[PDB]
């Protein structure tokens, strides 16, 4: 992506920003949320085996 | 080829911030005399009337 020399912050479709410009640099960067999901546990049933 | 303001869209980046702190009521507009105020000429002296 590239910035307008006035702009600093980046944003998608909510108040969570989506990418940022380094204050000590002028290179921007994106940001992604760190890595979630749903754990779902599958078994053959504890009466059968473990 | 247009003589008032063209039919369009062009999106007005931002120049500067000021932090005047002053109070604006009315202002003025500032203008190039090319031509001489002691001696006004027939015409020509200035831009093209
Ligand atoms: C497991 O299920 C079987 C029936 O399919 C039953 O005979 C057995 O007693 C069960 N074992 C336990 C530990 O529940
Ligand atoms: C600015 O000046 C006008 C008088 O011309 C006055 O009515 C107004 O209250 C002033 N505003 C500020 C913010 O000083």
């Amino acid at each position: 992506k590239k910035f307008l020399p006035f702009q600093q912050f980046g944003r998608d479709i909510a108040d969570t920003t989506d990418a940022v410009r380094d204050p000590q640099t002028l290179e921007i960067l994106d940001i992604t949320p760190c890595s979630f999901g749903g754990v779902s546990v599958i078994t053959p049933g504890t009466n059968t085996s473990n | 080829l247009v003589r008032d303001l063209p039919q369009g869209f062009s999106a007005l980046e931002p120049l500067v911030d000021l932090p005047i702190g002053i109070n604006i009521t009315r202002f003025q507009t500032l203008l190039a005399l090319h031509r001489s105020y002691l001696t006004p000429g027939d015409s020509s002296s200035g831009w093209t009337a």
